[PDB]
């Protein structure tokens, strides 16, 4: 049990030529 | 022929789309849904969440628009932490 | 629950993903420009338009880098994701 405590433009751009479906 | 990479990221939107419906607001995480997210589906990485004054401190660490809630992209911040903070310790 | 979670285990294909990229060339830890490129090109072939152009991973290496090596650490890589994941999600509205 490895557990803590709970206290700690070209994205547009490939985003937009997502483009598809005629 | 959707990837492994894909599928995780389609899993954050779809585990956060079912916690943020239950209760009040069907967009966004109020303080319960948040402590329920950690203690249902955190539970091999986060120690439980047991007392208030946590909840209060990780929704207001969470919280950048300051409206008490937590929207997707909080909560992606959420995961990222999270996440960074895992990769540390294996 | 006590089974490992859907999102718990998107955060270990995560972990996992990246490890399968930044180990190839150089620092097995970072992703130099010439990997997170065929990261793009291969896994995120749904959301990311492809990429071909040398002018386009200067520029997405830019935005990621915060500390100034001129490659992509897993925090890095995180925020990455981050932005993409709200991406879709924005359209899915
Ligand atoms: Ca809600
Ligand atoms: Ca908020
Ligand atoms: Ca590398
Ligand atoms: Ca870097
Ligand atoms: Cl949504």
């Amino acid at each position: 049990g490895a557990m803590a405590a709970t206290y700690s433009e070209s994205s547009i751009l490939a985003q937009r030529r997502v483009r598809k479906l005629p | 022929h959707m990837s492994e990479l894909e599928k995780a990221m389609v899993a954050l939107i779809d585990v956060f789309h079912q916690y943020s419906g239950r209760e009040g607001d069907k967009h966004k995480l109020k303080k319960s849904e948040l402590k329920e997210l950690i203690n249902n589906e955190l539970s091999h990485f986060l120690e439980e969440i047991k007392e208030q004054e946590v909840v209060d401190k990780v929704m207001e660490t969470l919280d950048n628009d300051g409206d008490g809630e937590c929207d997707f992209q909080e909560f992606m911040a959420f995961v990222a932490m999270v996440t960074t903070a895992c990769h540390e310790f294996f």
